[PDB]
């Protein structure tokens, strides 16, 4: 029940997701603010 | 890494390769962060540079 981003830091699921901040940091751009909505199916 | 931590400074970090010709700089120690320590911009002053 914590975040694998702080008690492994070092995993791949983590490397992904810094890959995903990455494309993101690009695609937010130009967007008419700075909120991000996360959904699903 | 060590200049991009900030503890060093631009002209320590460049040195000469015997046989090349060219100057270079290694990477160091092995950070525990790498990723968010290239976000820095002390990388890009340093490239500017």
């Amino acid at each position: 029940d914590t975040l694998l981003a702080v008690g492994n830091p070092a995993d791949l699921a983590v490397e992904a997701i810094r890959g995903l901040r990455t494309s993101l940091h690009f695609a937010m751009m130009e967007a008419k603010n700075n909120v991000l909505m996360i959904s699903g199916a | 890494s060590e200049f991009l931590s900030g503890q060093a400074a631009a002209e320590m970090i460049i040195d000469k390769v015997e046989g090349g010709g060219f100057d270079y700089i290694g990477r160091g120690q092995i950070p525990p962060n790498p990723a968010e320590l290239l976000m820095h911009p002390r990388f890009e002053q340093l490239l500017n540079w």
